[PDB]
């Protein structure tokens, strides 16, 4: 797809869950650079 | 042309990235279905991704967007989880990494919550979970996320019912 006319991206902002942070969408691969590669495990709650 | 450089845990840069990761875990409304049940991560490794060609591709576009947006690139650091991570660090982001069914349009998606991106490490909806155990909440297998520099430029604000 393409971004809205006159726009370079979309900001998707949760309006119901007040603890949920934003998500963002770009429509050109060149607008992102993969700066860090993070290797991890999720931890089981104690 | 990609080189991966290990950051030391004693490095402030390593510590800053881990803090971004840990501090942006939240609870999800699927109760952990897609990404698993957890409040924090065990960070095993953080590597800087170095590719001169991919960087110049990025900064060239950043300059275009910046000038189109009146000298404001609106650049962020954001998370991205994907089964395609290893293709991304070598070849860069492209249409193959678009989310066709995304509720904000068919583009490439990034998140401020590390735990939101964790939901996509094994694919949409967490796919079938880790390869080895088929467990979306696996505590054994190693996962990878990208922490990315993203140019937003003029961004359209879409509120969502989430
Ligand atoms: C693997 C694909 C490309 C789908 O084929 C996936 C990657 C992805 N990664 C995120 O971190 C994210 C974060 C928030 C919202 C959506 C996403 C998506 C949606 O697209
Ligand atoms: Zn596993």
């Amino acid at each position: 797809a393409h971004s809205p006319p006159g726009h370079h991206s979309v900001t998707g902002r949760p309006s119901v869950n007040g603890l949920a942070l934003a998500e963002y969408v770009i429509y050109r691969g060149e607008q992102a650079y993969p700066e860090y590669l993070i290797t991890y495990q999720i931890m089981r709650p104690e | 042309g990609t080189i991966l450089i290990d950051l030391s845990p004693d490095d402030k840069e390593f510590q800053s990235v881990e803090e971004e990761m840990q501090s942006t875990v939240r609870e999800h409304r699927d109760g952990g279905h897609a990404g698993g049940i957890f409040n924090r991560y065990n960070i095993l490794k953080i590597q800087k991704v170095c590719n001169k060609k991919l960087w110049e591709r990025y900064t060239h576009r950043r300059k275009e967007v910046s000038e189109e947006n009146h000298n404001h690139a609106n650049e962020r650091m954001l998370f991205h989880g994907s089964p395609f991570v290893n293709a991304i660090i070598h070849k860069g982001f492209d249409e193959r990494h678009a989310y066709i069914g995304g509720m904000f349009g068919a583009g490439i998606y990034f998140a401020e919550n590390s735990s939101k991106s964790n939901q996509y490490v094994y694919g949409i909806g967490g796919g079938t979970g880790c390869p080895v155990h088929k467990d979306r909440s696996c505590y054994i297998c190693h996962r990878q996320l990208l922490f990315c520099r993203v140019t937003l430029g003029k961004s359209f604000l879409q509120f969502s019912a989430m």
